[PDB]
């Protein structure tokens, strides 16, 4: 899934050096990087969408329930007119992409957290370069509004989701000759507004100086999509412990990358359950965080862990390796991973994890262990008493693997608590109809708006008419559509076409064709009594 | 003589009962060869089941070729054998649900007419042949009208001047004042031989 955010603001009409405005030059790459796309053998199960700079009920052109020929006929005709409230066309993009989540059960926020449970969108919010305005003047600030939040948004405290980068275009082309290509191979930074928001979801944000940097972009752009598995990493609190080959002194800290959890849907266990205590009787339940505040600690501990528990191959996406490269990647050890914010009952963060590396030492596997595997790896009445420092509902999924062996457990204490499980299903059917509301007017426009509004400076209701580019007049029918020039020929011409009795008649003075005159349309409707078997 | 009746026979019977379509295309080319080839003598018992049994096939292809290559036969056997048993095999090609046998058909029974002996002519014209006319012209398809419109002005002199009026003249009239403009191109194109 892909949602193309177009602006189409007043500001997107300067002419760049080629000739074409910008608006011209953002299809154009709209165009060459869905033809770029097309090479991969992938694009069989994605779908496009649109988003322009428009009122709320204008913002969608092309959402859910549309193909691809819709979605090519709304970019044709995309107009650069209005102002950049950019803002607000974020917000109404991240409202459309989380339409069907609180429905089919990703973000389900009871039980725990699964990452197999994937929604790719990736943003592409192709805008100018700076000087945005909300109808007042010019801010510099780049705040998200809210003013209507969604019925079952406030459990999560943020817009974007769980998998939803955001990538910029400024298209910064200059006017004279772009002379500008020096440095052949590098995709600087735009260094505007929205590269902290961009930074933030996990996205960089380019900076098209040059149509051919342009091109590298698109091209460098392909090779960034994938399953959205982004979780944020920090330094505490070891003090870089990494005293293995070299001393430590950095900034491969705070890693917001993402992984790829290619499918073998996508097949896993063991989530990342929460981050707080959750009890038995909380009517109000805390807001997650779209990025899961997991943090890892420098010790060997055991690296080698065999077992017949079910295994995972979530591939981390390498862009802070190089922490991991200085100390020989680690050849043979890990390092364990903790999540933070009272991860328990009391204490500071639980290890549920490590990052041990793969043999050919090209990237992190992201092993994911359970919520504490040192010590039901290795009854006697003690299993009873080690599932008391686990979640409640973490009980979920691993009871599955118990069922690979057994089945010593049942639904007695299967339990989250009584009020979490009220107050959902209302939830859930208001945003279905909210979905539904939206994905119904989301393609009929119905303006209606052509006035001039007449000010005094009859009365106080009069509004001249506009110039209608889609009147369509009926001089065959109408007698008012018929100016004086061409008057008395136009009566003759009347006067034959009405008193020749000829067959399926007309009303329209020469009405040759439409845009588009396909061949196979036009030949389906006749008949060849051909074969041409020899 | 004796090699095509001892050894050629058998090769073509084997290969006109083939399960294949494509193999009757050349078939009924070799059988019209043979049949001009071959004298009188040893058409009414030899090669007349085989075409037979070939023009009434599952397929198309083969009763669209043998409706093309018609007027070989039917001047090659002679008129008694057309007389015998080429009238049912001649009405099967013009009463079928493709449109394709039919306009050959058409287009190929103006000169088979022609060489037609003056004893039973006018009869199976006016008993049998009517009849198909009748039932062509009033199709919907509109390439059989067209190849009618086309073929049919060239049968006014065999029939003579009081016949034109019987039955031609409200054929003429139907597929001139017609729907589409094929068949009147067709049917105005030929006009100058039905003058004289």
């Amino acid at each position: 899934i892909l949602l193309f955010l177009i602006d189409t603001s007043a500001s997107m009409n300067q002419r760049s050096h080629l000739g074409t405005t910008y608006l011209d030059t953002a299809k154009g790459a709209v165009e060459t990087f869905m033809k770029l796309r097309a090479r991969d053998p992938a694009s069989r199960g994605d779908r496009y969408m649109l988003v322009t700079f428009e009122e709320p009920p204008y913002a969608i052109k092309a959402g859910w329930k549309e193909n691809h020929a819709t979605f090519m006929n709304e970019l044709k005709n995309l107009q650069a007119e209005g102002l950049t409230t950019l803002g607000q066309s974020l917000r109404t993009a991240f409202d459309l992409l989380n339409l069907n989540r609180l429905v089919t059960g990703i973000d389900n926020y009871g039980q725990g957290r699964n990452p197999f449970f994937l929604e790719p969108a990736i943003i592409i919010t192709i805008t100018d370069g700076s000087k945005l305005t909300t109808t007042s003047g010019v801010q510099d600030e780049l705040h998200l509004p809210l003013n209507s939040p969604l019925p079952g948004s406030e459990l999560t405290k943020e817009p974007f989701r769980w998998d939803q980068r955001l990538f910029a275009l400024v298209l910064r082309l200059p006017g004279t000759m772009s002379v500008e290509s020096e440095q052949l191979t590098g995709v600087p930074l735009d260094d505007s507004a929205i590269t902290p928001m961009c930074e933030v979801t996990g996205g960089r944000s380019y900076s098209v100086c040059s149509p051919r940097m342009l091109n590298q972009c698109l091209e460098s752009l392909v090779q960034k999509v994938q399953s959205g598995v982004v979780i944020n990493f920090e330094k505490a609190g070891p003090d870089p412990s990494p005293v293995e080959d070299g001393q430590p002194d950095g900034s491969q800290p705070w890693h917001s990358c993402h992984k790829l959890i290619y499918v073998r849907v996508p097949i896993g266990h063991w989530p990342v359950p929460e981050s707080f205590w959750p009890d038995q009787n909380s009517p109000t339940l805390p807001p997650r965080t779209s990025h899961p505040v997991v943090k890892f600690s420098c010790t060997d501990c055991e690296p080698m862990v065999i077992d017949k528990l079910p295994f995972d191959k979530y591939e981390l996406e390498p862009s802070p390796l190089t922490q991991f490269i200085l100390e020989r990647k680690s050849p043979q050890t890990c390092w364990q991973v903790y999540v933070s914010n009272s991860a328990k009952y009391s204490e500071l963060g639980h290890p549920f994890g490590y990052l041990k590396a793969s043999t050919a030492l090209n990237c992190v596997n992201l092993f994911v262990m359970p919520y504490n595997y040192p010590v039901l790896l290795p009854w006697r009445q003690s299993f009873e008493s080690y599932l008391k420092t686990m979640p409640p509902y973490y009980l979920g999924p691993l009871k599955k693997a118990v069922r690979m062996m057994g089945a010593p457990n049942l639904i007695a204490d299967s339990m989250e608590y009584g009020l979490s499980y009220s107050v959902i299903s209302y939830l859930k059917k208001l945003s279905q109809q909210a979905k539904i509301e939206s994905d119904r007017v989301i393609g009929s426009v119905g303006k209606k708006v052509v006035q001039e509004t007449g000010i005094k400076v009859e009365y106080t209701g009069f509004q001249v008419a506009l110039l209608n580019k889609d009147l369509k007049p009926q001089t065959f029918r109408n007698a008012y559509d018929i100016p004086r020039r061409n008057l008395l020929d136009h009566l003759t011409r009347m006067r034959s076409n009405l008193l020749k009795s000829t067959r399926r008649f007309l009303k329209g003075q020469d009405e040759d064709q439409v845009h588009s005159v396909p061949i196979a349309q036009m030949g389906n409707y006749q008949e060849y009594l051909k074969q041409v078997p020899s | 003589l004796d090699n095509v009746k001892s050894e050629i026979i058998p090769m073509f019977s084997n290969l006109a009962s083939d399960e294949q379509d494509s193999v009757r295309l050349l078939a009924v080319e070799a059988c019209v060869n043979i049949a001009q080839l071959l004298p009188q003598e040893d058409l009414e018992a030899l090669v007349m089941p085989t075409l037979r049994q070939a023009a009434e096939d599952k397929s198309w292809r083969v009763r669209y070729m043998v409706a093309d290559k018609f007027t070989e036969l039917q001047k090659a056997v002679g008129p008694e054998i057309t007389k015998t048993d080429l009238v049912p095999a001649f009405q099967n090609l013009m009463k079928d649900c493709e449109a394709e046998v039919r306009a050959a058909a058409s287009h190929k029974v103006k000169e088979f007419c022609e060489n037609l002996s003056a004893d039973c002519r006018e009869n199976v014209i006016m008993s049998q042949i009517l009849p198909c006319i009748k039932e062509l012209v009033s199709d919907a398809n509109q390439h059989v009208k067209s190849a009618l419109a086309s073929v049919i002005m060239g049968l006014s002199p065999i029939l003579g001047k009081d016949n034109t009026i019987e039955h031609l003249l409200p054929l003429f009239l139907a597929q001139l004042k017609d729907e589409c403009p094929e068949v009147r191109l067709n049917i105005i194109s030929n006009l100058d031989c039905v003058n004289e």
